[PDB]
């Protein structure tokens, strides 16, 4: 057979950056929540917008926003 | 003794898991008590800097109160079953079950019932 090429440069997927207990959401009072950034509004509340500069989208609708918050 | 020892929750829990309706975990609790799904809330009681019971209180406050106390969560999740095969019998590896919130329930009336009722009315 015929050799192999080797240029050098491998990618490997991305182990993703894993981070639970996030820093979104707060309580104040104790009784009460006080929620941030926002919720969906296409799909029910629980899941929560991703905020960029000017620029918004949610994962279970793997990505479908456009309007500011 | 004749009397079940808080024995009607751990029951409900394991008939959720048979009919796959349980958010375990915290997240998914708290989307389960948001929207028309989460209807029982079981919170760790020894949580260190008690920010995850906090929370959990407070997702019951914000629309309808489903809340009891539990009793140390690893015990829960043993009842559930954490652990594949374990041996001929019980030798499960512990763990920790952390926040629970039941959808579905699945089976009807019983103990539990009363249980919920007893929580409820005062
Ligand atoms: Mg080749
Ligand atoms: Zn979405």
């Amino acid at each position: 057979k015929k050799v192999y090429t080797t240029p050098k440069k491998i990618r490997h997927k991305h182990k993703k950056v894993k981070l639970a207990v996030l820093n979104y959401y707060k309580v104040d009072d104790e009784g009460k929540v006080a929620k941030l950034r926002k919720e969906c509004p296409n799909c029910g509340p629980g899941i929560f917008l991703a905020n960029h500069g000017d620029r918004f989208y949610c994962g279970k609708c793997h990505s479908t926003f456009a309007t500011q918050k | 003794a004749e009397l079940t020892i808080e024995d009607a929750l751990k029951v409900v829990l394991r008939t959720s898991l048979v009919h796959d309706g349980l958010a375990r975990g915290l997240r998914e609790s708290a989307k389960a008590l948001t929207r028309g799904e989460g209807q029982l809330a079981v919170l760790v009681e020894s949580v260190t800097e008690e920010a995850i019971s906090k929370l959990v209180q407070g997702l019951a406050t914000e629309n309808n109160v489903p809340l009891i106390k539990v009793a140390d969560a690893k015990q829960l999740g043993e009842w559930a079953g954490l652990g594949k095969i374990d041996r001929d019998g019980n030798a499960r590896k512990v763990v920790g079950a952390s926040v629970v919130v039941v959808k579905n329930w699945g089976a009807d009336t019983q103990e539990r019932e009363i249980l919920l009722e007893h929580f409820s009315q005062q």
